């Protein structure tokens, strides 16, 4: 299960070479794998049966992460005004990340997380970063919210998922606002234009069952154009005057790529002619891999080429793997295993230098050297299970979905802005619905495909690629909006 | 001390209105009074659509302390617009935030709209802007997605001169030699000589491009924005790999490497292994390109053991 996942202390650890030629880039460099290694050195191997004496212990230090987090249910102090248009994310963060640590909210702290979400929803369509008397919407916190009422809320009538039922009209008529013809969506009013909107929008438009032609069109030619030549995926692409040709703005990123890898895979499920515009998968896998620091570095990501590694990057670009990976099967397949990232050395980053010193505050971070947050916390724990739990989107999973799929069952359907807008009839529509069901709901763990770095008291629970929630709350949320059971 | 604005006479005719996240809200932040006295009388501008001056001065005020704020930019840049203020006097005060380190994807975003709605007749003075920006971080993302922008709006409006893309790729080039590690700057570059629309493909640029490119890899071989644009290039025009091999081979032990190799240049490479490992691939000999790959996986790139042996069981 570890042939091809080399731990971190059993490699040679050494120094991105000078070749002669000192950079800024290089002394920062240096500077980060100083410390990063001098952490490792004075921590316990994970992997030893015993751990040695003098040294620090690396064990996941759950109790210590949950009280970090507990401070979101009673107030923050005033530095984060900072994240004052960001609350759901907040709420996100947090409860996203109890969820990964096993810990369970009580029902009447679950009902306080929907009822503050809720205030943050507008009447005529979406949620803002806070009350909807202060923030207009915003297709981030949208997901957000959505998010975190899947992981807070249920179906009774205190449980919020009515509510998101009876905004779904709404929620459909923002996001054909925010939709510009070439495919890209601004993320509010008068607001900026990248692939994170795509993601996000995707995402819940997926899981409320408002998706339509109308919506899509030149979504996935706007997310192709994205990817680089180093393989990854830029912020966005540019029309030049449908258009004659889309140019990336920018360099590949492990933010940008997580969010194009997502929606593109998304894409995948929706049944339209020559859809979705084909990406480079085994170029986008390349550009992953190639993230994966040194040992001298713990084995964490970067996020882009010659920048640092950052806890974060694990959810970002580990995250992204299974997806290029499964995107790789596929294109073999059409034509006609090791794992593809070190597993064990981005457990042993997580463990090692992601976590707060012990007896302190608790909380997860970017590096040695800077202090924890909620935004860290979720990301290093969310990477961690990536890690932790081999996940593969499984076709006789999807086919057997598909054979349970009851299409006589469903909310209204949206009523499209423009009025040949829709899906062209009831088969074609609820061919969709089935299709796009029946894939959101084909990511399995494997089968003895488990690897828990340091011990069983390490392990937490699984997340779903694409969408980061656990599965367990992803089903019955989605198959409440699509009437399932 | 601070005035709240109950007690001023500018504000004497507004009732604010209070944040409504209900009564017991989770993620609740601590705001100092100067920031919950702006937002309060903030909700009651925005409720009654207000656009006038003193609505103008209380977005300022609030983006000061929360450059992040989308609504109140929101607001601002429509109170701009409406009251037909001087966009060239909030380019200055953009200028001055960036000088203050107040940052966010809106301020970003607000200054980007301030440039479309301006439509300079010629950017070069925002250009120039951009440039010396990039002093106290030369890879900030949103810079370089905005010079990026900024060109190519501009460019489609037939507005920037082969004199102006000229002096762009000689400052790209000069950001190269200060940091040849820099991938925002070969990013840069790649737009500049490949992608951009208008960009020139002969001959004379695919010679002249390669050697650059090489150039750039005998003076620090394990730069690897230098072997990843390389790899990008002859993908993007088809070009075969076996025909480059000499100047990658000294590596895995046309501008050719430096006869005694610099200093602190460990071999092998692992991305000239790669190099050779696809060269073999494109000589249809799978089974010395597995050698390679093996090798990859089990002694020189270790920590990608399972990726490269992956490759390797596709030779087969
Ligand atoms: C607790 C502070 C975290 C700051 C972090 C995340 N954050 C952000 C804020 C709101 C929503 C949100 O949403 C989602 F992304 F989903 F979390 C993200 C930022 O604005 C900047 N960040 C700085 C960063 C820390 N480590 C890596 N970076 C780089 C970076 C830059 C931009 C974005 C975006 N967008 C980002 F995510 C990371
Ligand atoms: C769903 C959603 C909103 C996804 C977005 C996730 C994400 C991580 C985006 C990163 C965007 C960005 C401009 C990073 C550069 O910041 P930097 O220069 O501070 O960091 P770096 O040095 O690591 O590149
Ligand atoms: O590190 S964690 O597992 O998150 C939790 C902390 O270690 C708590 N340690 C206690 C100290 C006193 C004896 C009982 C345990
Ligand atoms: O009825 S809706 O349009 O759905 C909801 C209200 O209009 C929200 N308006 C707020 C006023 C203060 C600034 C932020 C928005
Ligand atoms: O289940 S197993 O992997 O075989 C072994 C356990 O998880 C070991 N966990 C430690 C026990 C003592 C306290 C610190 C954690
Ligand atoms: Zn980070």
């Amino acid at each position: 299960a570890t042939e091809f996942t080399p731990s971190v202390y059993s490699l040679v650890s050494k120094p991105l070479p000078s070749n002669s030629r000192p950079s800024a880039t290089l002394d920062e460099q240096a500077e980060t794998e100083d410390l990063i290694s001098q952490l490792f050195d004075l921590t316990a191997d994970p992997n030893a049966l015993v751990s040695e004496h003098g040294k620090r212990y690396s064990g996941l230090r759950k109790q210590e992460h949950t009280q970090f987090l507990a401070s979101s249910f009673f107030q923050l102090p005033g530095k984060f005004v900072s994240l004052d248009a960001s609350r759901p994310w907040l709420v996100f963060w947090t409860v996203h990340s109890l969820d990964l640590l096993g810990v369970a909210l009580d029902q009447g702290t679950k009902d306080r997380v929907v009822s503050t979400l809720l205030h943050f929803l507008s009447p005529k369509g979406g949620f803002g970063g806070g009350p909807a008397n202060s923030q207009i919407p915003h297709l981030l916190p949208t997901y957000a919210s959505v998010c975190s009422l899947a992981i807070a809320g249920n179906d009774s009538s205190t449980g919020g998922w009515k509510d998101l039922a009876a905004a779904r009209q709404s929620i459909y008529e923002f996001f054909m606002r925010c939709k510009r013809p070439d495919g890209g969506f601004v993320v509010c009013e008068g607001g900026e234009v990248d692939v994170r909107g795509t993601y996000c929008l995707l995402v819940v438009a997926t899981l409320l069952d408002i998706i339509t032609p109308e919506l899509l069109h030149n979504v996935d030619k706007f997310v192709s154009a994205c990817q680089t030549y180093e393989g990854g995926f830029a912020c966005a692409s540019f029309p030049f005057p449908e258009p004659s040709c889309r140019v990336s703005m920018a360099e590949a990123h492990g933010g940008y790529t997580s969010c194009s890898l997502n929606s593109h895979f998304l894409l995948t499920s929706v049944p339209l002619p020559s859809f979705p515009l084909s990406i480079d998968a085994n170029a986008a896998l390349r550009w992953t891999v190639l993230q994966q620091g040194e040992p001298i570095e713990g084995g964490g990501f970067r996020g882009r080429t010659n920048k640092l590694v950052d806890g974060c990057y694990s959810w970002w670009v580990g995250g992204g793997a299974p997806v290029a990976e499964e995107l790789v099967r596929r294109e073999k397949s059409r034509k006609v295993i090791p794992p593809i990232f070190n597993r064990v050395a981005l457990q042993e980053f997580t463990l090692v230098a992601a976590q707060q010193d012990p007896g302190s505050t608790g909380g997860l971070r970017d590096k040695p050297g800077k202090r924890p947050d909620q935004y860290h916390t979720c990301n290093n724990l969310s990477g961690l299970s990536i890690a932790q739990h081999k996940m593969s989107h499984s076709p006789s999973t999807v086919s057997s979905n598909r054979l349970k799929f009851d299409a006589s069952k469903g909310l209204p359907a949206v009523k499209p802005v423009a009025p040949g807008g829709g899906w062209k009839n009831e088969d074609e529509r609820q061919n969709a619905r089935r299709e796009i069901w029946a894939n959101a709901l084909g990511w399995i763990e494997e089968e003895g495909g488990e690897i828990i770095v340091g011990g069983k008291d390490n392990r937490i629970n699984t997340t779903t690629p694409v969408f980061n929630i656990l599965g367990l709350r992803l089903k019955p949320f989605i198959n409440y909006f699509y009437c399932q059971e | 001390t601070y005035i709240p604005m109950s007690q001023r006479r500018s504000w004497a005719d507004v009732k604010p209105i209070m944040q409504d996240d209900g009564p017991n809200p989770v993620v609740p932040i601590m705001y100092s009074e100067e920031y919950k006295d702006a937002m309060d009388y903030f909700r009651a501008i925005a409720a009654k659509e207000e656009k006038s001056e003193r609505a103008l001065e209380l977005t300022e005020i609030i983006v000061r302390m929360n450059p992040a704020h989308y609504t109140v930019w929101q607001y601002r840049f429509s109170l701009l617009t409406s009251l037909n203020k001087s966009l060239e006097d909030e380019l200055r005060l953009m200028n001055e935030f960036a000088v203050q380190n107040l940052k966010s994807y809106q301020v970003w975003h607000h200054r980007l709209l301030l440039l479309d709605r301006i439509s300079p007749q010629d950017p070069v003075s925002e250009i120039e802007y951009i440039h010396g920006s990039l002093l106290p971080d030369p890879k900030n993302y949103h810079t370089w997605a905005y010079l990026h922008w900024l060109y190519s709006h501009f460019s489609t409006l037939g507005r920037i001169s082969e004199a102006q893309w000229g002096s762009e790729l000689d400052w790209c080039n000069e950001m190269l030699r200060v940091d040849g590690r820099n991938n925002s700057a070969w990013g840069w570059r790649w737009y500049l000589r490949v992608s951009r629309p208008g960009a020139e493909t002969s001959s004379r640029s695919l010679q002249d491009e390669l050697i650059y490119i090489l150039k750039s890899i005998h003076l620090i071989p394990h730069n690897v924005s230098a072997w990843n644009y390389l790899r990008g290039f002859l993908k993007h025009f088809s070009l075969p790999l076996v025909p480059i091999l000499p100047a990658i081979l000294p590596y895995t032990a046309f501008p050719m490497p430096s006869d005694p190799l610099p200093e602190d240049t460990p071999l092998p490479v692992p991305l000239a292994l790669e190099y050779l490992a696809d060269s073999f691939i494109e000589q249809n000999r799978v089974d010395d390109a597995a050698k390679v790959f093996e090798k990859l996986s089990s002694e020189y790139d270790q920590m990608r053991a399972g990726y490269w042996e992956f490759r390797r069981r596709e030779c087969a």
